[PDB]
């Protein structure tokens, strides 16, 4: 004898549907806007005659019952745990079976992967008919319930600004099943008040969004202060239910469709160099049928101290022709989507959740793949003694010097750039010959994609 | 007037001396049938590289070892030993792919044939090109 | 300058020297056409490549009007001028043909400013009309020979449709017993006609039209649809096997199809709801098919 | 470094790309609703394998380009002009490209043609398949930017009692071009003071508004006071945009369908004679395919002493 | 691995040694497939359940090309290939078929990572486009003996299609006269080929691809719809009647298909807006049919 | 029906000729049905995305067809 | 035809494995191919199994070779009962899809070899693919 509210619900995901302990089932804090259940699909049988005194009745079957249906909104919440001292956002098993259909492992490389600098979720393995399978627990009050063998459809992240970073999750399920015993202490399991207090201490605020877009076909990073915007992680699953004339069904599998990473970003036009009106200016003159842009929107804005954020990173994006939104102040939408350079190559986009997010750690996460690994920021090559000039036949074997002093990738490319007298090999050997009596130059960029220059001009004359 | 299929790409295996041997013949379409004599190949010589990119500034990644079989019969054999085999797969792509783990990519290869003499002119001429791909092994 | 909308345009039928102007028309379609001799003189001297074409006849035309039944009983024509014999306002199908050539005439599709196409030497082909849910309407279909534009025409201002009669649901009866759960009667009668193409030699370089035809058969059918019903286990009145002879009759309000004698062929379709398909014919001996229009009140 | 304003916009109408002078070129009054834009077509090549480890990648294409719209809504402001001395509406260019596909000549008989006495516009002439081309000139703060061959599809004017006469203006162009440098001088071609004292000097309410409604087979004239109405003057003009795969393409060319002039008259039934209630009564009870009525909407109002009407 | 997608192909049609990039395509259709021979040899011995099939021969190809009008007018070689004469930009239907064999040439389909597919031994079959109220373009249909696999290719970087040309109405003449209320003119021109299988003995335990052809016929022919309209009561010039020898000609702003002499047979619909539709052949004895390409400016 | 994927620049195990004799088995975790030597005729479509469909008959000295029903574990 | 010289193993569990090879050159020159078996002479096999093909992986086992009637050109590959014991032991506890007994032990392949039979070593891979351990349940 009790009613039961909607705001004494509390969301436990697991991968398992006995044995449950802290490694298989954490507390998710959901919002308001949680909503679940299991619709069911009927049919009316109902006779047509002409005649008069005609027949008037129908009849009803339950013929089937359709995927469970579940929805909440969570905040990103990245922090640091005291077990494991490794960067972990608590609805990291979500994360993990939106990214990837193997078992979770965050010592690897692939799916939602942690480290002592910062969370990290790649899509590079999700090549798979049924990604990995939870199974949500939910407990109203006092009677728990459960959806059966579920799957992150998708999960919906709105840039509101004035806002807090939150994530909104939705899927499917075979089955409701609700459940008259508890499967496990909900106590024991729900996160303790020291985790609370370490969570709410990195909060990620939309409102401090900055984003960085980079032409990659002409080299043009643009300064673009948002509006308002979002990006969607999308799956496409689609349930199978069997069609019995006899008894009703419920689904029986499923099968993921097309992996979809797209966006949408408003802006004000700028008329500064390199702003809003520039970008759509050069979208809307060179009319091409496919572009290379490079998108990283870095939630929770970047700063020299330790600030939370998360990041979505595009390498190779596509970005929709755009449009002006006549408001009481002028601006744009710049819809795009991430697309992998092969189709069964994945590495369409991955994300980066720490509550430690200094520049050069998420400047690094952008050009390498993960906060940890150091990337290059400033070269100036360096001669063979320290030499200035050159004549006529004679070799000059040049050096590199890389800062900063630990980054992963040390090694450069060599280029010939302005005119011709002289020709480099692979290791740096720079060679000449006679009737060379002009100013020729030497490049050098390191092979982790940062964009770091290094040139020299060389005084090449025809000797003494 | 057809076309023709300079671009081959090759497939090693990993443990295993590689043998690819070229027959050069000559051709003709006139009144009688097409008469195909072997190009005699004297003062023919061979060579190829690898490089793990088509730019510029590329690793050699091992560079072919050429032979002529059969002048008469116009036979020639552009193979590498295994310790080249085994160099190639060292310096290969990490990047598995499914339903075949075995083959990864090796890079690009090149195959000029050349004849070079005081009388003969310095004509070189890229006979194929193509990328090399290896078949990892786990024996050896 | 003219264009011509179907919407404004009035269908008369010129028999007998009097003007049966057909109103309540919902639709009706129609198209001309003509006839070509195409060969091509390909010779090993000229492989040509231009064609040796000449129009030398007229396609005949195939018209066919839907009409809504009316008070004043109009449509009733249409079976009296396809072959069936009158007797009061019932049509009967005579045992036998009564002659060699159909009953011929004219029709005009009138048009504003004194626009017209006057198709010529038509005869009734089909009549069909089903008896449903919907409101009931015959769809005639006549052929004719010739076709003509043509200034002054005939035009039936007395001759015409009354009001549409109301609808009504239709019964099907065994006898005087109703047979139960009927979904669709409907019904149909022909006049399979033949045209008897004599283009001859001495109409070369002449247009040809068809003139002359003979009646090949006149028939009377009906296909009923009744929703598969049993009343008892083991059924002798409703079940699947033929019925070489029964008095048969599709009944309404303001018509009544009526068979002497009928053979009937059933058909039993395992869908949603199981329904049977009956394929109603006169017998060999069976009595003229009768067909009763009445107007109002029976 | 500026952001830019909507209030700030102004709007010219050209039929020359060059040589803009005030016969070409006049400003458009505009108000806050005006919008403008061009939208873009995609394509998503997803594959749909059903093996166990599927691809699972999309790929986007730009395909091509829709047609640029553009709307604004303008007040009927007609007033007589110091140079000619005959009644001129200022958009008058808009009600030309509406009327008819010639050049335009106000000292004609077709299409907007102006007198000593009043501005007309009559459609007897629009039988083209490309009506007066216009060029939309889009002046915000300081850039510049216009479509490029633009028609006017429609003129929606809603007759709003308590509100003022005003028409809304729809249209669509082959291309919105931004322009870098200015055009024309928009201070001398922008309409001035003194004409924009004449003009408000003559406005159009929608409250006065008579209507006077004839049954043409039956000579009886109706007295309806009216409670709300509109009427539209559409062209239902497509625009053609040919489908390459290899490049992104613009819309080349259009075709105007067919033109209607509709409308819809709200009022309240009136029992007095020649109401509302008589002239429902009739059409209901003659029950006709075709009607023959003689509507002539007077926004405005008449009366003796002279008074501004549309 | 690498995937083959449409949009993200080429089109390179060689002939004489030269690639023809036929860009500004707006959509191709094609297919690849074998012909096999496969018999049941059913004993009374043994009533066996596995068939003898063994593949011999190519099925020839159909590949059907839609292409945009282009300023630079590379398209008219279509006609040019098909077997019309040459003089300027216009090209004219001869009176008779030059050759006994059509032109044959090879075909591209290029894609990403040298990947093509090698059409051979093609000729151009089918050209048709219809002048309507959209933007024109031209449906071609080539045959193709002999497909295969190919990594080096021709691609054509310098012969290109240019810009689409504009939308512009089209108009059809007799003389100077202008005829009224047109819908759609559509044109169509084939060149009906036909493949000779010389399959033989010789050829056993090989797969066999067809390679010779010969030309049963050319034509030049045009559906013209229009509304049915007339001016007068009687009218001469607009009526239903055929026309043996009529000077037409369906111009535009950039194309213009000229009949020196047609022959012109009507169809008349009754639709919703009454509809004539022509159907346009040249004569016997007609000049050779003009079809002028203007790029700009005439 | 599969789609028309290429490995190698003149691959030899995927091409559209045609194979007389190879086997063949289509596999689901229920049923299995097995060509021990089948003939298979390819055909190439140019859709959106390419698309190759094979036609799979037994050989004529083929071995028995077999059609496994496994209800559960196999 | 073409190539298919990837074949998966599937090994029983407590039981030793032997696999018989009936070499054979069939010709289709003529229509009724040519069964001319290949003469096995200067002929060795040798085959590893490896887990992984990653550089440096740990030999699970290996092979051994058996050559016997080398006029019909039939040769054997097995190894004991202990090698099979010592591939079950570091097979990984993942199942296969298709059949709940099968585990991936490890990858393999066997290289055919001639040792100066013309002063050439003409060694070239016979087949490969993965071994699968099908777990027993007598022992």
């Amino acid at each position: 004898m009790s009613l039961q509210l909607l705001r004494n619900t509390r969301i436990f995901v697991s991968t398992v549907k006995t044995g449950h302990n802290k490694t298989n089932t954490q507390e998710i804090l959901v919002q308001d806007d949680i909503s679940w259940g299991q619709d069911s699909n009927s049919t009316d049988i109902t006779v047509n005659e002409a005649g008069p005194r005609p027949t008037r009745g129908s009849k009803r079957f339950n013929d089937s019952l359709n995927a469970a249906e579940w929805s909440f909104s969570t905040y990103i919440l990245p922090y640091k745990d005291k077990n494991t001292s490794k960067q972990i956002v608590p609805d990291y098993m979500l994360w993990h079976a939106l990214s990837s259909g193997r078992a979770i492992n965050l010592e690897g490389t692939t799916g939602a992967h942690n480290n002592a600098t910062n969370f990290m979720v790649n899509f590079k393995d999700n090549s798979y008919h049924e990604l990995a399978m939870l199974h949500i627990y939910i407990l109203t009050d006092k009677t728990w319930s459960y959806i059966d063998s579920c799957q992150i459809n998708q999960a919906e992240v709105n840039v509101d600004i004035e806002d807090i970073g939150r994530v909104t999750w939705s899927g499917n399920g075979n089955q409701l099943i609700p459940l008259d015993e508890q499967p496990f202490d909900p106590d024991q399991i729900g996160i303790d008040d020291e985790t609370y207090m370490t969570i709410q201490g990195s909060y990620i605020k939309n409102k401090l969004t900055i984003l960085k877009i980079k032409d990659m076909d002409t080299n043009k990073s643009y300064d673009i202060p948002i509006t308002g915007g979002t990006f969607t992680i999308n799956n496409n699953i689609t349930y199978l239910t069997p069609n019995v004339m006899s008894r009703v069904t419920i689904p029986i599998g499923s099968f993921t469709g097309a992996f979809e990473l797209t966006g949408s970003l408003t802006a004000y036009l700028n008329d500064k160099s390199l702003g809003s009106m520039e970008l759509y200016k050069d979208l809307i003159k060179t009319l091409k049928v496919v572009n290379r842009f490079e998108i990283a929107l870095v939630l929770g804005g970047e700063y020299d101290d330790e600030r939370p954020a998360a990041i979505l990173v595009a390498k190779q994006a596509h970005v929709n022709i755009p449009t002006i939104e006549t408001d009481d102040v002028l601006g744009t939408s710049v819809e795009f989507k991430a697309i992998p350079s092969d189709l069964d190559a994945g590495d369409e986009g991955y994300l980066g959740f720490s509550s430690k997010y200094t520049r050069t750690t998420i400047n690094n996460l952008i050009v390498n793949g993960d906060g940890a690994t150091d990337a290059v920021t400033a070269i100036t090559v360096k001669s063979a003694g320290n030499v200035t000039t050159l004549n006529r036949s004679a070799t000059l074997q040049m050096s590199v010097e890389v800062t900063p002093s630990s980054a992963r990738n040390k090694e450069v490319t060599w280029a010939i750039t302005a005119g011709d007298a002289a020709t480099i090999n692979a290791t740096g050997l720079l060679r000449a010959d006679a009737s060379k009596t002009g100013a020729v130059t030497v490049e050098a960029t390191a092979k982790d994609g940062s964009g770091v220059k290094g040139t020299k001009v060389i005084t090449v004359t025809a000797g003494g | 007037m057809s076309t023709e299929n300079r671009v081959i790409d090759l497939v090693v295996d990993e443990n295993v001396p590689y043998g690819l041997l070229m027959q050069f013949m000559d051709v003709d379409d006139s009144v009688y049938p097409s008469t195909s004599k072997p190009v005699d190949l004297t003062d023919f010589s061979l060579r190829g590289s690898i490089k793990s990119s088509l730019e510029d500034g590329a690793e050699t990644v091992a560079s072919f070892t050429t032979a002529i079989v059969d002048a008469a019969q116009g036979v020639a054999s552009i193979s590498l030993p295994v310790s080249a085999v085994t160099t190639i797969a060292s310096k290969a792509s990490k990047e598995r792919d499914r339903y075949n783990p075995r083959q990864r990519l090796a890079g690009y290869y090149d195959v000029i044939i050349t004849r070079t003499a005081v009388g003969s002119a310095a004509s070189s001429f890229r006979i194929m090109e193509g990328k090399v791909y290896i078949s990892d092994g786990v024996t050896q | 300058m003219f264009y011509s909308l179907m919407r404004e345009s009035k269908i008369v039928i010129e028999y007998d020297g009097r003007g049966y102007h057909f109103d309540a028309l919902s639709n009706y379609d129609a198209s001309t056409s003509f006839q070509e001799f195409k060969t091509l003189r390909r010779t090993i001297h000229n492989r040509t490549n231009y064609a040796d074409s000449i129009i030398n006849a007229q396609d005949p035309s195939s018209i066919s009007l839907a009409i809504n039944f009316s008070t004043t009983l109009i449509e009733s024509n249409f079976f009296d001028w396809m072959g069936f014999t009158r007797e009061g306002n019932s049509l009967f199908l005579p045992r036998n043909t009564p002659n060699i050539e159909p009953i011929m005439f004219n029709m005009y599709i009138i048009n504003h400013n004194n626009s017209c196409i006057y198709f010529e030497n038509c005869y009734v082909s089909t009549v069909d009309f089903s008896l449903d849910k919907s409101i009931p309407i015959l769809n005639v279909g006549i052929e004719s020979g010739k076709f003509s534009e043509v200034s002054t025409f005939r035009d039936g201002y007395t001759i015409t449709q009354g009001e549409v009669l109301p609808y009504s649901a239709p019964a099907v009866y065994t006898n005087s017993s109703p047979l139960p759960a009927l979904i669709s009667a409907s019904m149909s009668f022909q006049q399979q006609c033949s045209w008897r193409e004599d283009r001859n030699i001495f109409d070369i370089n002449k247009i040809y039209t068809n003139k002359r035809a003979y009646v090949n058969e006149m028939n009377a059918s009906a296909t009923l649809a009744f929703y598969y019903v049993k009343r008892l286990v083991g059924d002798k009145f409703l079940n699947l096997d033929p019925e070489t002879r029964t008095p048969l009759i599709i009944k309404n309000k303001y018509v009544s199809i009526t068979f002497p004698l009928a053979r009937i062929s059933k058909r039993l379709n395992f869908s949603d709801l199981y329904q049977v398909e009956y394929d109603v014919i006169p017998t060999a001996d069976s009595d003229p098919v009768e067909i009763n229009f009445f107007g109002e009140r029976k």
